[PDB]
Order: structure tokens, then sequence, then C-alpha cells
RNA sequence: CUUGAGUCUCGUAGAGGGGGGUAGAAUUCCAGGUGUAGCGGUGAAAUGCGUAGAGAUCUGGAGGAAUACCGGUGGCGAAGGCGGCCCCCUGGACGAAGACUGACGCUCAGGUGCGAAAGCGUGGGGAGCAAACAGGAUUAGAUACCCUGGUAGUCCACGCCGUAAACGAUGUCGACUUGGAGGUUGUGCCCUUGAGGCGUGGCUUCCGGAGCUAACGCGUUAAGUCGACCGCCUGGGGAGUAC
């Protein structure tokens, strides 16, 4: 609808689901997809395969804009982490660049007690 | 801690005559230059207690080193003593 | 390793990540380790090295 | 991590993510901190590489 | 007397200001004894990371052998000089003189 | 008198301390753009957050706390403890060419001071984490473990509390007694033409001999062999309780 021709692709590789926000070279998100709403829950949509079925699932949605080549912006551990840039490229996106964008705090915030069993 | 001015000048005034600073009187004196100095640094900012256990380390040492002089020789204890403005 | 103006010396002693390498892989002494460290520190506090990747 | 290659040839390269940051600085991050923890269960591991 | 390895970058769009900076700080200095050793201008650089917007800076050097009172007060319009932005200073460790 | 102890000279390494600046990464929050139906969480869930537009993503702003990498079998400190960078003020330790003093030393009941965390008072601060508390879940029950939130507190200044598995569970000082491998720092010699090799002080890991030990083990940094001073124990419970 304004044919971009090459953005960027964010992934949110989060250890119990992952999503995909297609956006131009800017941040202005174009589409998005999630694990979670590609079908399976929990026990399921926080596996490999369910990146794949949504990353694929973005471009269905955001390669009416004409897009050619775009980044990738993956951050975060989980699964999907490689999964969603694959299914990506194989889309015939003309993939470019792919930088970890992942958080990495210098030792600042104090991280929650959490899991204890 | 003392600046190596300060040093030589308070050894010749009080030292046996120069080059040494073995001199009990030295010594003595020497220590009450920090001892004094650092009053300010530790009249200010107080909270420097690893600081201060080296400021005793020299009052409780000047006091062997007087006590000392005194068997050793009344005399120049007395006289040390006067220069100093000590012992109350 | 002395210096830290000398930028070109301490690119050796940063990965592509930006962050320093290890001693034992450069293999370098400690004593010099340490003196390098500071260098490289207060280098990318005067942008003349990087943090990281991103900035 | 940055990485850009010219000449299209879909290769990862993931030994980058996978040569510092990445996992390993995350998941010793995911849970709380340490404390007294570290200055012995990660010291635990010279009573290791010792032999 | 104390030696300082004192380097300030000003804002490019401030580069005509360099000069002038300079010969105030230096005259400050050796007004009082002052005594220089090392006066480089690099000029406009590109940074490592754009440190508050703009990634070009104007680094200068001193390593200037002055009393503290003087370096302490340059310390100071440095803050007061919205022209000059990061500033870092050393002590002593012997006089340097050229390179760099 | 000079070998103990100390002073001076010159060097050396260091997260030693007090004060003040400051930098980058990240979290959260606020505002706005893009964008659309989920996000979040778990073993599943659910509470919760979403169409009043979240999450994601981008831009700008506010703020508090802690300093990835370096980093270590590391270093400094009486102990407690101390990690970004810079300045200011400041303590101790070590080596060595030596110079100086001349037993000025060791220990120490009472005394004086320093004391993790939690806690207490006054006034600030408050992002993240989180006793209490409130929901959701699991369970026979679940005043828990798990999830969603969240107050004190955690941060700062000043005053108090004085405790800990305050542990090497090993008081301090000094002298002796086979060796091996390594770390850190000072210094001397060597075509140093060298990465370097050889010595030689300080501090420090692991292994181990004699010897010691009930055994485990310790083993020149002893729990071996000795001397000086101090602290402490005398069966379990009751009790580190009562008065
Ligand atoms: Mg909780
Ligand atoms: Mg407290
Ligand atoms: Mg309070
Ligand atoms: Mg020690
Ligand atoms: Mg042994």
């Amino acid at each position: 609808r304004k044919q971009v021709s090459d953005g960027v692709a964010h992934i949110h590789a989060s250890f119990n689901n992952t999503i995909v926000t297609i956006t131009d070279r800017q941040g202005n998100a174009l589409g998005w997809a999630t694990a979670g709403g590609s079908g399976f829950r929990g026990s399921r949509k926080s596996t490999p395969f369910a990146a794949q079925v949504a990353a694929e699932r973005c471009a269905d949605a955001v390669k009416e804009y004409g897009i050619k080549n775009l980044e990738v912006m993956v951050k975060g551990p989980g699964p999907g982490r490689e999964s969603t840039i694959r299914a990506l490229n194989a889309a015939g996106f003309r993939i470019t660049n792919i930088t970890d964008v992942t958080p990495i705090p210098h030792n600042g915030c104090r991280p929650p007690k959490k899991r204890r069993v | 801690s003392l600046s190596t001015e300060a040093t030589a000048k308070i050894v010749s005034e009080f030292g046996r005559d120069a080059n040494d600073t073995g001199s009990t009187e030295v010594q003595v004196a020497l220590l009450t230059a920090q001892i004094n100095h650092l009053q300010g640094h530790f009249a200010e900012h107080k909270k420097d207690h690893h600081s201060r256990r080296g400021l005793l380390r020299m009052v409780s040492q000047r006091r062997k080193l007087l006590d000392y002089l005194k068997r050793k020789d009344v005399a120049r204890y007395t006289q040390l003593i006067e220069r100093l403005g000590l012992r109350r | 390793e002395i210096d830290y103006k000398d930028i070109a010396t301490l690119k050796n002693y940063i990965t592509e990540s930006g962050k320093i390498v290890p001693s034992r892989i450069t293999g370098t002494r400690a004593k010099y380790q340490r003196q390098l460290a500071r260098a490289i520190k207060r280098a990318r506090y005067l942008s003349l090295l990087p943090y990281t990747d991103r900035h | 991590i940055k990485v850009r290659e010219n000449e299209p040839f879909d290769v990862a390269l993931r030994r980058f993510k996978r040569s510092c940051e990445k996992a390993g600085v995350l998941a010793e991050v995911r849970r709380r901190e340490f404390y007294e923890k570290p200055t012995t269960e990660r010291k635990r591991a010279k009573a290791s590489a010792v032999k | 007397m104390r030696h300082y390895e004192i380097v300030f970058m000003v804002h490019p769009d401030q580069s005509e200001q360099v000069p002038g900076m300079i010969e105030r700080y230096t005259a400050a200095i050796t007004g009082a004894e002052g005594k220089i050793h090392r006066l480089e201008d690099w000029g406009r650089r590109q940074l490592a990371y754009p440190i508050n917007k703009l990634h070009k800076a104007h680094y200068v050097l001193m390593n200037v052998e002055a009393p503290q009172e003087v370096i302490d007060e340059l310390e100071t319009t440095f803050r007061f000089n919205d022209a000059v932005i990061r500033s870092m200073v050393m002590r002593t460790k012997h006089a340097v003189t050229e390179a760099s």
C-alpha cells in the first residue's frame, strides 16, 4: 500500500512466546505475527516450529507492501531465535543484515528471585 | 604521608645535627607533624575510620618514643615536649 | 596497553563485540592486563572506542 | 553483535552470538542474582579447572 | 605544582571557539607560573558513539604542569561552557611531550 | 653494641578509606508515531494487562539503583569488608644502595575504638527486587513452594543497635624442620640481543615427606619441633534459660 521494498524484521524470542514485527527502516510497524496467535498455545506455542508458522505468517501480511530486502533484529534466547530468520529468508526475502539486539546490562537492575523448586 | 621537604626541615631543627633521622627527638617531632596536620583531614569527613587507624598508630607510637626518651634521659624529654607543646 | 589515545593498539585487545579480550587468550601478563583495562575503559569514555556494537 | 555479509549466500554465521553475548549472559541473569553463591559456586569451578 | 593530561572535546558547530578557548586556558595556566608541555589540536573527529547527538567532536590535548588550584578553576569553566562537552584530566606521571 | 623494633631516601603494586564529579548498558515510568488482536505467565493454568488500542516497534523525556567485558587459583584491609572512569584529601604493606636511632620490644585482664545483614529514630529518596499483605493455582488441606501484584526495606545523610556458620569453626609474636608444581608483586645478574634464562625478598594456591592426630586430615602459610603473653573448656537435657 506504500511500497517499501526493504525494511526490517524484529524477533521477540522469549522463552515462552515469539512474535515477529516487520517494519520499515524507520521503526513504523507494517505488520506483525506471534506464535501464541498462530494457533498452538503454552506447551506448544513455545517451540521452534511456532516461530516458523508465525514469521511466515507475518510476511503474508506485509509482503503486500512490495518488500524485497530486509534486515533482522534478533533479541532474547528461547526457540524461534533462529527458526524465525530461516523461514523469513526462505520466503524469498532478500536478507541483508542480521544483528543481535538482545538486552545485556553492564550490571544494573537486580533480577527477580523466582523459580525455586 | 609528609612532604619530603617539611621532613628534612624538621630533621634539622630537632635532629642531632643532620643526615640522621633515627634521633628519638626527631621521630617524636616528625610524628607530631602528621598528627596535627591530620587533625584537619579528620576534622572533616570523620567517617574515614581506616585512615584513623593509621593516625592512632602514630600517637600510640609517639607515646612510646617520648616515654622511652624520658627513661634514657629526662633532659631531652622535658625540652622536647616544650618545643612541641605536649603532655597537656 | 599503557596509554589510551593509542586506540590502534587497544583495538587488538578488544573482541568484535567491544569488550576487552581475556588475559588468558591474549597471553599478555596480568600486570599489563590491568594497566590495559584502565586505558581501554577511559578510552571508551572519551568516545575514542566503543562500549558494545550498538553504541 | 552486527553481521552484514555482502554477496547473498544466506549463511547465518551464528558464531558471534554464540561466542560471548546471547545465551550464557542471559541465562546467567534470568533468575535472581547470586550474592554469596558466586564467590563460591563460581570459584568452585577452579577446584575443577585445576584438574 | 602538579602535572595533568587534560583533554577536552568541544561541540563541532563551535570549532571556531576551540582556538579562542585554548589561548585563554593556556594564559590562565602560565599566568600563575604554569607550564604547558603539550598542546595538540586534533580538531574535528568522528565519535565511537553519539555522545548526546552528533558523532563528531573536537578533541584537544594539554598535558600541562601547574598547581591544582588553577587546573581546578579550569575544570569548572568546562561545565559553564555549553560549547564544551566531555572533559577528562589525569595526574602527573612525569610531564609528557610529543607523540599521541 | 646492632641482629629486634623504628625513622629517613628512592622506588612498586593495590576493589585500602573519606569527599566530590561523571560515563555507558539496561530496567521501569510519561508523551507521541507506526501497527492490530492478542500479550503475560505455567507443568498446565488462572489472576493480570488488551479494541478506552496492549504487546511488538520507533522517537523524545524523567528517575533510581548497580557497574557486563577486564576478573583470576587475583589484589588490598585488623576484622567487618572493598570492583566503571576522573579529581581532591588520606592509611598501611613491600623491595632495595644505603643513612640514622640504639632494645625504644612481644603479649595484654579492665579500658577505648572499628562491627555483615536485618532492625530502630529524624529528614530525604524510591527504578529494580521484595518480609507484610491481596489475588490466581496446586493440594485431602497448602496460613508454603509456583504465578499476578505489592508495603516496609533495600539507596542517602546523621544518630543507635552491636549480633552472624563474624569460619581457616585454627589468638598474637618470634626461631627452627625434606621436597614438587603454580599465581602475584619488588629487585639483582645474565650477547637481556629473546619471548627471555638464572637467582633473590614480600604476599598467595594445590600436592605431599618426616612428624603429629582417635580418625578425617595438617604438613615450612603446621594441627611438626620450641619459647612469651592472653582468651576459653570440665557429661547430655534443663539453658545461653531464670533472677
Ligand atoms: Mg512473589
Ligand atoms: Mg543496615
Ligand atoms: Mg531507616
Ligand atoms: Mg592479606
Ligand atoms: Mg597437604
